[PDB]
């Protein structure tokens, strides 16, 4: 009932994307922390790395 | 009115050649000699009177008055709205 | 490194590919090394 | 609001200026803009006229100084301030 | 009396960038600029694209060279129109000339 | 009924989505600011309007007048006025300091900062100033200020707006501003735009951050620029003038046509003269008037072209008057088309424009200047460089408004004639319905130092022994 | 340079607004740069000792550069459109006491002390020559 | 020392002050201006007069003030917003309009 | 912003030679 | 005593951009980055380039790996230096090595 | 003991590259000049040129 312009869609999607990337960074930080102080033998592995 | 003035002013001239568009452009306007559809953009030099052949013509549409009574009609309607709003027309407009 | 941000927490970056295809990309960079001085301070057990 | 959103009948749907500081919006081609302005004033009559008017009315022929030291702030006498 | 039709030269026809590379060359004759090339069957040198060996086209020469030129510089990417690039007379089919560079960073418009 | 459906349908499909001003503005708040910046930076009329605002609202100078409420505070008039003189002297010697360090940016003075704030509030809708304490104690006053662009206040991490967090503004339930989020510069746009949270009011009583704007409805967290009512119209005006200029260029650039059956080169040689003896075609010399000969079949016809201003001037007139009405500035001030004007009409238009300008001045520049002055005065009294009366019933922090009560003097209303207005002023002062302070403030000075300089003048004149002025005995 | 179809009131309005803009720009550019240059020369003069400081200065120039070096500037004034009316305004102002010689000579691009001294000299020489006292005597 | 005053002036064109070697622009370095974190101008990289444009132009660093507080260099402009270093020419809003006007004159 | 290219390309080619006043004058001074 | 030289590692030989892509990997043993790759004639898997088969070379490995890496990341675009690449010992002709990456966005300089 | 930031390291290497580039261009015109006024006839030829 109330459409939005493509540029408004652009700003919405980029804000959502940066929020998602920040969430991914938080995820990886938390994973490293729990691996580290859960075993002390903290691997760092993954394809293309 | 803004839109109509824009379009009528923007369309200034036209070509009536039997040939293709780019041939008409580079034999009536010029340009060409490009660097690399969009046809071709003509640089703004000076005069450059062209030559024509039978079956070809260049027509510069004269358009018309951009404000053919629009200003006075709008002025009358502004008097109307000023009276409706209770403020002086001169101060409003 | 152009702006001397060699040490930083996060790094959003924005750019668009050139040429005939024009598409924008959003980037984030970091390198965490979550560490602890004394592992012996913590004791981890698996209940069973 | 409503006008700044999309425009009447679409109209300015392609008008989406980027929002940056004037530093980001001008420094890229700052030298190019200065060159354009310089060539314009050098080789146009009207720009030269405007510059001449600026020059002749912003200061004029003469420019005199009137030194008014803060003698009240300095706690110094008026006669000493005037002599200085 | 003495009149000429002047136009600029257009190596490109679109916004796709063109990139260059240098490889040892084994040309036997004076190859003009913007000439297609191919690889040698045995010595793996560079020779002018004959027009007959189908699918072996590799790139397009950038600066005209000769036999003495040990190495040649050739565009490894980019777009070119039909007429800007000269072709060997052995390649006589328009379709073959158009699609000889298919499957590589070289495109023909 | 008029708003119901419309006569014979008419506006049967138009029904605005009624919501609050924040709901109307915030979704495209950044885009609106960007469009306003583009218009002001690439449009002559917008620059002229902002320049008019800058010169009229505050002018080239701004003088403080600190009138503390001695009666309210139970303070004797003598010490009240002595303290007022002391603080006025300190403020005037500190504000125009050539150190330029009133702001940490060190590129503006007090008046320049006030003008910056006025301009960005005009073309954005609001103004942001931050007051800080420089660590360096070399200066007597270690309080400086920083202007902030409205775009620099935004929601951290691009978080969506909430009930209390609207566009980087944390407000209480009552809607009063509590905290702000600011970002460092983003040039070049490749490094993180981090965020910092600043309380609007420090608990000590000092105002760390001040955000001044004119709201139009309750709950409006961000001001809206006046440009919003003229955006599309002025953009269309610019486009129309540009395309009309281009069309006139083309129509004038094409003047003549020649047609012939034979070769073009030979035809141009034999018709336009040309320089065939020397696609470059055939440029021809410009000598004296020439007449060619043509056989049947050929024809050389000049083009009558078309009038390049067929009502475009009148259309510009109407559009410019509309833009001026939207902006609130007079048409003659905006467009400098001072033709077909009479004395009374010009006077009336200038008068109404001046009234609007004075209202805006009082509501923006005076308020922000008073806020900055009281912020500086807090540090001044804390550092005891000035002393309040001992009989002060209330403390400075208790009666900040009372102690820091002040008004301002800007540029005066320059009369079209001057003769009539100054005859009016002298007749006013002789009739006694006005006063020296009122008229001097109107003209752009203060009667106090005016009288002091009059005393200086008469003292110098009597010392020189030439002639006493028209104030003696 | 197209001064056509201009009446007195409109010419006055345009000139007034343009002059207000020019005076503002003068104050905000030329005054700043002139003050900076003047203080940079003033500090050199003060360290070269060619000028004399007050003995009981509460603060020294190094910390009171703005205080010692505070000054204003006067360029070419607003040139008259009529002249007779402007001087009438000036004289009626000085009669009414609403203005001062400093600022009136400023808007005329002059110096009050300089004009006073010149008038003193002219009166002295006129008295010496016995021609006629000027309109400032006794 | 032939003069009683040792102070002399020299104008600097905006083109004469720019980033050395036309490099990029960092946070503290923008168009040959070195500023602090808060943005206060600290130093300038002024290019020498490269006329004629053949000899290699060299950049020289100059502090805005001497340690004694003397302003060796003075930069004056009217900023339009916070964090702005280089001013904008007044003609910048009407450049193309006036240019097209001149072209119309010629044609 | 307007200093870049202008409306619809417009001055897409206008790139005046930023140079010294001497570079502007002396080559064609005579 | 001991002399150690500090040298910059600059595999790329030209400004032409280098792009990376992933593909199924069948490495026989350990293989570091900057290694020529090839497709198995039957299993269509990625393996280290033999150094003798003509045209088998396709891409340049981007990261060291082994047989455990089911997927390998490699360069498909760009130019690199002859010395910067470690080639299989089977390749013994300088011209062959130079022209091995002919016909693809990978080039040698 | 006195280690600097990698950003300043990049600045240093960029300055070194600029100086090397300037020396490299200067020696080219030096060779041009010596060839010119030592034999008059002067030919320039480089790979990929």
């Amino acid at each position: 009932q109330n459409l939005a312009d493509p540029a408004y869609r652009r700003r919405r999607i980029i804000m959502q994307n940066m929020r998602d990337e920040e969430l991914a960074i938080a995820q990886v930080e938390e994973m490293q922390a729990v691996s580290a102080v859960l075993k002390g033998k903290y691997t760092m592995t993954g394809e293309a790395f | 009115q803004l839109q109509s003035a824009i379009v009528k002013a923007m369309y200034a001239a036209t070509i009536e050649s039997e040939l293709d568009t780019q041939s008409a452009m580079d034999f009536i306007l010029g340009a060409n000699s490009q660097e690399q559809y969009a046809a071709a953009p003509v640089r703004l030099g000076g005069a450059k009177v062209p030559h024509l052949m039978p079956g070809d013509s260049l027509n510069l549409q004269t358009a018309q008055d951009t404000d053919n009574g629009y200003s006075v009609f709008e002025q009358s309607l502004l008097r109307y709205i000023a009276a409706g709003l209770g403020v002086s027309y001169e101060q409003l407009s | 490194q152009r702006e001397g941000i060699n040490a930083s927490a996060r790094y959003p970056k924005n750019w668009v590919t050139t040429g005939d295809p024009a598409r924008e990309f959003t980037m984030i960079q970091s390198a965490p090394l979550m560490l602890l001085a004394d592992p012996d301070e913590f004791v981890s057990v698996q209940l069973a | 609001y409503h006008g700044g959103g999309s425009g009447f009948g679409g109209q300015l749907r392609s008008w989406n200026p980027p929002s940056e500081s004037v530093d980001a919006a001008l420094l890229p081609n700052f030298t190019r803009g200065n060159a354009r302005a310089d060539d314009l004033v050098r080789n146009n009559g009207y720009a030269a006229n405007a510059i001449q008017l600026h020059q002749d009315h912003i200061v004029g022929s003469f420019f005199r100084l009137s030194h008014r030291p803060s003698w009240r702030y300095l706690g110094i006498g008026e006669e000493e301030a005037r002599a200085f | 009396t003495s009149k000429e039709t002047f136009t600029h030269y257009q190596p490109q026809g679109n916004s796709d960038p063109a990139h260059t590379a240098t490889a040892p060359g084994g040309l036997s004759a004076k190859a003009p600029a913007m000439t297609p090339l191919m690889l040698d069957t045995s010595s793996r040198k560079l020779v002018a694209w004959d027009g007959t060996t189908d699918g072996a086209a590799v790139g397009i020469l950038a600066v005209a060279a000769d036999q003495t030129s040990t190495t040649l510089t050739f565009y490894k990417s980019g777009t070119f129109r039909y007429e800007d690039v000269l072709w060997p007379e052995a390649a006589s089919d328009e379709t073959k000339k158009r699609t000889a560079f298919a499957g590589t960073a070289i495109s023909i418009v | 009924h008029g708003g119901g459906s419309g006569f014979g349908g008419q506006l049967r499909s138009w029904n605005p989505p009624s919501e609050s001003v924040d709901a109307a503005l915030l979704p495209n708040f950044t885009r609106g600011n960007a469009r306003a910046d583009d218009l002001v930076r690439n449009n002559g009329y917008a620059a002229n309007a902002i320049q008019l605002h800058q010169d009229h609202i505050v002018g080239s100078f701004f003088r403080l007048s600190h009138r503390p409420s001695w009666r309210y505070l139970g303070i004797g008039e003598e010490e009240a006025r002595a303290f007022s003189r002391e603080v006025e002297a300190a403020w005037k010697e500190f504000a125009e300091d050539d150190c330029c360090c009133i702001d940490v940016e060190r590129k503006r003075t007090f008046t320049m900062m006030i003008r910056e704030g006025v301009a960005m509030h005009a073309f954005n809708g609001e103004l942001f100033v931050q007051a800080t304490w420089d660590t360096s104690s070399s200066r007597l006053f270690r309080t400086q200020f920083r202007m902030v662009s409205p775009k620099r206040i935004s929601n951290p991490n691009n978080t969506g707006d909430s009930r209390n967090c609207r566009a980087g503004v944390q407000i209480n339930d009552s809607g009063a501003a509590l905290g702000y989020y600011v970002s460092e510069d983003g040039y070049p746009g490749w490094m993180p735009q981090k965020w910092t949270w600043i309380p609007r009011e420090l608990p000590g009583g000092r105002a760390s951050f001040i955000h001044v704007f004119e709201p139009v409805e309750d709950g409006q967290t961000r001001g809206a620029n006046v440009f919003y009512s003229v955006m599309e119209q002025m953009k269309m005006l610019d486009t129309l003038q540009n395309t009309q200029l281009q069309s006139a260029i083309v129509k004038a650039m094409y003047a003549a046509t020649i047609e012939s059956e034979l070769d073009t080169q030979s035809a141009m040689d034999f018709i336009l003269g040309a320089n065939s003896q020397e696609y470059a075609a055939a440029p021809v010399r410009l000598g004296g008037a020439k007449v060619p000969h043509l056989m049947p079949g050929d024809s050389l016809n000049l083009q009558t072209a078309q009038d390049t201003d067929n009502g475009y001037s009148v259309f510009e007139q109407s559009l410019l008057r509309y833009i001026a009405a939207g902006l609130g500035v007079s048409y003659e001030q905006l467009s400098r088309n001072y033709a077909q004007m009479s004395y009374s009409t010009a006077r009336a238009s200038a008068n109404e424009s001046w009234a609007y300008f004075m209202g805006r001045r009082k509501f923006v520049a005076s308020r922000q200047a008073s806020q900055m002055f009281l912020c500086w005065l807090e540090e001044a009294i804390v550092r005891r460089v000035v002393t309040l009366p001992s009989k002060a019933r209330f403390s400075f922090q208790e009666a900040r408004s009372a102690w820091g009560n002040c008004d301002w003097i800007g540029s005066g209303r320059m009369a079209i004639d001057g003769l009539k207005e100054v005859q009016e002023a002298v007749m006013l002062i002789e009739a006694g319905l006005s006063t020296y302070e009122k008229e001097c403030a109107k003209r752009g000075d203060d009667y106090q130092e005016i009288f002091a300089q009059q005393v200086r003048e008469t003292m110098e004149r009597r010392a020189a022994g030439l002639k006493p002025p028209a104030w003696a005995a």
